[PDB]
């Protein structure tokens, strides 16, 4: 904190993928109304595109928006399935009435009126109806309708009078439709018809002008319909009388409005016959025709001023399916007539390639000139956001990234060299036989420092910073999408896709080469793997630049398991990077013939371990000399009564200073540094609060031994466990007293060391002694990450991740297992604070100050240089960038310095001695002389 | 290593060489413009000189033959001619002299606790050896890390070690027995000592065999010009 806000951290609000949204408000209001996948509500600015007020929900799908509608200025929403209905303030930004509905799924909203007001909102449910009013949410009325058990409702209409119309259907069988009265609600009529081609009213048919029942009917390539207001049979009417024709395996649909959901609905209505194909067509007393056809259109929206309705088309310059350049114009259509709008033409350009706009949401308004001027939030495949205002300059808005809304995996890539710098790592390594050579080098790279010095009297020149302190991230996006921020700026250097990534897939990325290579470019390699399908494939690219290297990547022909990192180098310094296949094979990469070689003299010491969570199994493998694995070791922890949750291991970019710590007694204790440590934490599949349990095995990575086999009575998960040089911390719930605990395991060694020279996990015969203390954390819990240094000097913190979004930075000192119950005079010694059960909150200790992080996902600490900043990224739905100092920045100037002081007592202590001197020697002659 | 800030030394290593430097400086011109003789009168500055000559004498009277040498010895002490039985005889003196004995370290440590205050939480420096860890209490002042090198070091303490090492350098450029550093009253009882060392003293007229070592050799005469 120490309120020096906004100095280095930077925080970015970012909503998920908009599956609802609405622009309809008044044209000073300047709002949008959007619920995301995200379980998220939002309203964003429009001349800006930034958060008024959002509301986040539960993460899981209890939470989840299934429908939004909005109603002059409170926008209402429904969520958990039709289990809770709200109303939302649009302008103060809070709710106005929340209420609970009964049970069964929700299928459809929709308003009604009494005379010429909205006053009521028809809500149905698979098997209900019901009615609320707007200034309460007090429930009018519920009506079960009739044979429901059977029937699947998909639609509810009203209007001005008064009366309320409900339609379901059962596949490939008849269909219903119910009158309902808005002032009683009892069942004033019900009709059947049969539709023996009919599969499903919401995603097929729909209702137009006087609540006209329209099913689109592909198989007589005609357009049923249903004169609902007083017809009892549906009518036929082929397009061929119309100049139109349905598409091959695909469902037609058709989009009508209602500007009020008092007024009837326009007669005109679109029509999707065929992807990339519209039509506009206007029914008028049992006839219908078309008024325009827009071939090759990709999207289409509706909007209304208050008198008349326009119609927006989508489509691009010139088809080359796909388009020609990315470059999509947007035209509007007048709903009266199909007539082309004069000047409303806009185009506009997606960055990227391979994506193509999914969502369109148009916003009218009247001009100076009575002309119906329109902006328009195009929501594209990759979940980008943009606004598209009709003036020609600055055709794009707001240009949002909401795809960073869920983030995956992020590494820290150094910045390049700076040109100051550059040299310093070209003269050096020459290594001249002659001193004669050396000193010309060097006085010649004299002189040009010299000349650059006298001289004195945006990705294209990025630089490294002189700390190392400002880094670039490179971040992957679970959407498919690749991005690099400057972690100093938080501004977007280079976007990326990879086509076709399915959302559940999971992602690796692992920094191949760095940028202390100057020759070379820096390397990273992203390796995804769809789950539906198993296939894996690696995506190699500059982290810097973000193009694609072109070294390509092998073709990992058999499904993956796990991926390693080892410390060896090919000639160009690119780490080696094996995967096993699901025939246990192993796969390199570069795969070079130096790589070989040097893996295949060094294949007995590279193990790996494979942790299948189904059948709740381990295995671990040795790596032979023709690249193949056998069957090194395997346990088996019974799925029957406990699953696998977390096999959190020890970072490997990590170094200890310290190996032994002083006990004081002038002694050492030893601590047991394991890199092959596994901390495999499991679940008990018993759900009781009475005797579930969490189980922690602190099982090696090599020889298969159990270090240790902790298990916790009487607890239950989520739990969240960080491993680090020695310990490991996992909180946990406890389930006996309702309230969060944390459980440090500390592994130390006999008062001397085994082993100094080496490590081996197969000579460490002696178990290290663990150290067990649980404390009480006053508050859940969402992500935890241990601050890393380069070189481990400066003390290590707890990065607790609280569902309020601040970053509590507990100190891991405070969660020593030593702290003894009673004090004593070697804790005295030691100075260790007396055992307290309780871990305060305190606010101050907070690393960012109110820029929470709502529903926080992960927390990424980087060593960054110097000693005593750590990086810290908190991604989740906002994500968020800081340093923390857990040592108060111990090798940095104070911001505080007081250079008037010190230069001022410079320069006036200086005239001092000069003074004094003048003095002393005025006084020494006369003192001779007297 | 440690990757230092590099303004750490542009304004915590320089300028503590600088002021240590002239603050020695300041402290020995204070010194030399403070120090006031002491007023006199005849009587001590007479007996001083007196004593002077008596033990010069006591030094060296062998270049002197023995009548003469004895005839100083019945002067002095000799009841029959007179001479050393005859002759003989908070305060603001003791503030000062105390207050001057103070100021010739105290200003150090002031120096010293000014400077751990106004650079508190600094590494400074790495001293080239490896110092003890029970050592850390004091050279890393203002430090919150545990496994810290001992070799590193705060302010103070480097302050504190340029304020020892700089004392040769003052006795290079300032003049030989510099002031700057960090390191009769009775007459009548000195009468009474000269006495009875004077009674214990011996004549060695040292002319007595000069002649002898002077014929041995003959006589250097070269250089004249
Ligand atoms: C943020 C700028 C440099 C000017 C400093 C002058 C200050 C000064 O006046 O301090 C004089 C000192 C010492 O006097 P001195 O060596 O110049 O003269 C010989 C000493 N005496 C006269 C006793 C024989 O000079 C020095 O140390 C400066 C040389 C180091
Ligand atoms: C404006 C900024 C002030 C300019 C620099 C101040 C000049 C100090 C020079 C000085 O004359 O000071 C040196 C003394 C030497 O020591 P001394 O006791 O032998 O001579 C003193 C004799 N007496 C005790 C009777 C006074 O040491 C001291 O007091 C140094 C005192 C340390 C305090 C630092 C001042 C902090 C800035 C404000
Ligand atoms: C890279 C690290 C090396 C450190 C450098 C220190 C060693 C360099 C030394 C000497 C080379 C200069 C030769 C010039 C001849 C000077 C002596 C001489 O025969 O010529 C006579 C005149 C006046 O004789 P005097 O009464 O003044 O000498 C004092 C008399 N006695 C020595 C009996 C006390 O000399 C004069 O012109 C007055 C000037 C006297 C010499 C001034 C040099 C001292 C200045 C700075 C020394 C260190 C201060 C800054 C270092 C801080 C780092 C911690
Ligand atoms: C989060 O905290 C910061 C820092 O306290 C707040 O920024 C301050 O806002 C007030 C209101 O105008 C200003 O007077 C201060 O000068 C701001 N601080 C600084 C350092 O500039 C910020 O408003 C807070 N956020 C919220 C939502 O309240
Ligand atoms: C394609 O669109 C991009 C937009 O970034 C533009 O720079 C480029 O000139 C366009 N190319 C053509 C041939 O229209």
């Amino acid at each position: 904190y120490e309120d020096q806000v906004g100095k280095f951290d930077w925080r970015q609000q970012y909503v998920g993928k908009v599956k609802f949204a609405s622009l309809e408000f008044s044209p000073g209001s300047k709002k949008l109304v959007v619920a995301t996948e995200k379980n998220v509500i939002a309203a964003l600015n429009s001349r800006t595109g930034e958060i008024l007020w959002r509301h986040v929900d539960k993460g899981t799908a209890e939470g989840a928006v299934d429908a939004m509608l909005l109603h002059g200025q409170d926008v209402i929403t429904v969520s958990n399935g039709g289990r809770i209905m709200r109303s939302w303030e649009t302008n103060i930004g809070g709710l106005n009435w929340e209420i609970t509905l009964d049970s069964g799924s929700f299928q459809a909203l929709g308003l009604v009126g009494l005379q010429e007001s909205v006053r009521y909102i028809a809500v149905l449910k698979k098997t209900t109806l019901a009615l609320h009013h707007l200034s309460s949410g007090h429930l009018k009325w519920v009506e079960h309708l009739p044979e429901s058990d059977s029937i699947h409702y998909q639609m509810v209409y009203s209007y001005g009078s008064g009366v309320v119309w409900a339609l379901g259907v059962v596949p490939f069988s008849h269909v219903n439709i119910v009158k309902f009265n808005v002032e009683d609600g009892e069942i004033v009529q019900q009709v059947r018809v049969s539709t023996p081609w009919l599969q499903h009213l919401s995603g097929a048919c729909g209702v137009v002008d006087e609540a006209v029942l329209v099913c689109p009917d592909p198989s007589s390539r005609s357009l049923q319909t249903l004169a609902l207001e007083t017809e009892w049979e549906l009518r036929q009417i082929p397009l061929q009388s119309l100049d139109l024709e349905f598409g091959s395996g695909f469902q037609p649909r058709v989009l009508p409005t209602q500007p009020n959901p008092v007024d009837a609905s326009r007669a005109q209505f679109f029509l999707h016959l065929s992807p990339s194909h519209y039509a506009l067509l206007q029914y008028h007393y049992g006839t219908l025709s078309l008024l325009k056809n827009f071939p090759q259109t990709a999207l289409v929206s509706f909007a209304t001023t208050g008198e008349k309705t326009v119609a927006a088309v989508m489509a691009c310059r010139n088809e080359v399916l796909a388009c020609f350049n990315q470059t999509y114009t947007i035209n509007l259509y007048l709903v009266e007539t199909g007539r082309r709008l004069l000047d409303t033409t806009i185009t506009f350009s997606l960055e990227q390639s391979g994506t193509r706009p999914e969502r369109l949401y148009i916003q009218v308004f009247l001009k100076k000139d009575d002309s119906v001027g329109y902006r328009a939030l195009v929501q594209t495949e990759d979940h980008l956001l943009l606004f598209l205002q009709q003036l020609a300059g600055k055709v794009v808005l707001w240009s949002r990234e909401e795809s960073l809304a869920e983030v995956v995996c992020l590494e820290m890539v150094d910045l390049p060299l700076t040109g100051a710098q550059a040299e310093l790592e070209g003269e050096f390594g020459k290594k001249a036989d002659g001193l004669l050579g050396m000193f010309l080098k060097r006085l010649s790279s004299q002189l040009i420092l010299l000349q650059a010095w006298t001289s004195h009297l945006n990705i294209d020149t990025l630089a490294r910073d002189e700390f190392n302190l400002q880094k670039m991230m490179v971040m992957v996006t679970a959407s498919g999408k690749l991005f690099g921020i400057e972690s100093s700026s938080g501004t977007i250097l280079w976007k990326q896709y990879l086509p076709n990534v399915k959302p559940d897939s999971s992602f690796k990325l692992m920094v191949q080469r760095t940028t202390a290579h100057f020759p070379h470019p820096p390397q990273c390699t992203l390796l995804v793997k769809d789950k539906e399908s198993g296939m894996s494939s690696l995506y190699v690219f500059n982290p810097i630049f973000g193009k694609w290297s072109q070294v390509a990547p092998p073709v990992l022909k058999r499904p993956i398991l796990q991926s390693l990192l080892l410390p060896v180098m090919d000639q160009d310094y690119a780490k080696v990077l094996l995967l096993i296949d699901d025939e246990y094979k192993v796969t390199a990469f570069p795969a070079t013939r130096n790589v070989l070689r040097q893996l295949h003299e060094l294949a007995p010491s590279i193990f790996f371990y494979l942790v299948d969570a189904e059948q709740g199994r381990l295995c671990g493998y040795r790596l032979r000399k023709d690249l193949t694995t056998e069957l090194s070791w395997e346990l088996t922890i019974p799925p029957e009564v406990q699953r696998i949750v977390k096999v959190k291991g020890k970072r490997s970019s990590e170094h200890v200073h310290s190996q032994g710590r002083v006990m004081g007694d002038r002694s050492v204790l030893y601590k047991s540094l394991n890199p092959n440590l596994l901390a495999v934490v499991t679940e008990s599949t018993d759900a009781h609060h009475e005797r579930t349990f969490i189980g922690i095995f602190l099982i090696d990575g090599v020889t298969g031994r159990i270090i240790h086999s902790s298990v916790q009575k009487k607890a239950k998960g989520p739990v969240h466990i960080v491993h680090s040089e020695n310990w490991v911390v996992y909180q946990y719930w406890n389930t006996k007293a309702r309230r969060n605990e944390f459980t440090v395991l500390e592994l130390y060694e006999g008062t001397e060391q085994y082993n100094a020279t080496a490590f081996s996990s197969l000579d460490r015969p002696q178990l290290p002694q663990v150290l067990q203390q649980s404390y009480i954390f006053p508050s859940s819990i969402s992500a935890m990450e241990a601050t890393i240094t380069e070189r481990g000097i400066t003390s290590r913190h707890l990065l607790i991740g609280l569902p309020s979004g601040a970053i509590l930075s507990l100190p891991k000192a405070l969660l020593d297992p030593r702290r003894p119950e009673i004090p004593t005079e070697q804790s005295r010694e030691e100075n260790l604070i007396p055992y307290s059960p309780d871990v305060q909150i305190h606010a101050e200790r907070f690393i960012n100050y109110n820029q929470t992080v709502s529903r926080m996902r992960g927390i990424y600490t980087a060593p960054s240089g110097l000693e005593s900043t750590c990086l810290v990224v908190a991604y989740g739905l906002d994500i968020y960038q800081t340093r923390v100092y857990p040592s108060k920045q111990f090798d940095v100037l104070k911001d505080d310095y007081d250079y008037v002081l010190i230069s001022s007592v410079l320069f006036g202590l200086v005239f001092a001695t000069m003074i004094t001197k003048r003095l002393a020697q005025v006084k020494l002659l006369n003192r001779a002389w007297r | 290593e440690l990757l230092l800030d590099s303004n750490i030394r542009l304004w915590v290593v320089l300028p503590i060489v600088i002021i240590t430097f002239f603050v020695g400086m300041i402290r020995h011109y204070v010194s030399i413009l403070l120090q006031s003789d002491k007023k006199l009168t005849q009587e001590q500055v007479s007996d001083s000189q007196v004593l002077i000559r008596s033990r010069v004498l006591r030094e060296n009277g062998k270049y002197i033959p023995k009548q003469s040498f004895l005839t100083r010895k019945y002067y002095f002490n000799n009841p029959e001619d007179g001479f050393f039985k005859k002759t003989k005889r908070d305060p603001t003196m003791l503030t000062d002299m105390m207050k001057g004995n103070v100021t010739n370290v105290l200003p150090m440590i002031l120096i010293g606790g000014w400077i751990n205050m106004t650079f508190s939480g600094f590494v400074t420096t790495k001293v080239p050896f490896p110092l003890t860890l029970r050592f850390k209490p004091m050279l890393q002042q203002g430090i919150e890390l545990l496994t810290l090198d001992a070799s590193w070091v705060s302010s103070a303490s480097w302050y504190f070690l340029n304020v020892f090492g700089l004392r040769s350098i003052y006795s290079l450029i300032l003049g030989q027995d510099n002031a700057a550093d960090q390191s009769p009253a009775d007459t009548n009882k000195a009468f009474k000592t000269e006495w009875e060392a004077l009674e214990l003293t011996d004549h060695q007229w040292a002319l007595d065999d000069v002649e002898e070592e002077l014929m041995a050799k003959d006589l250097h005469f070269e250089g004249m010009f």
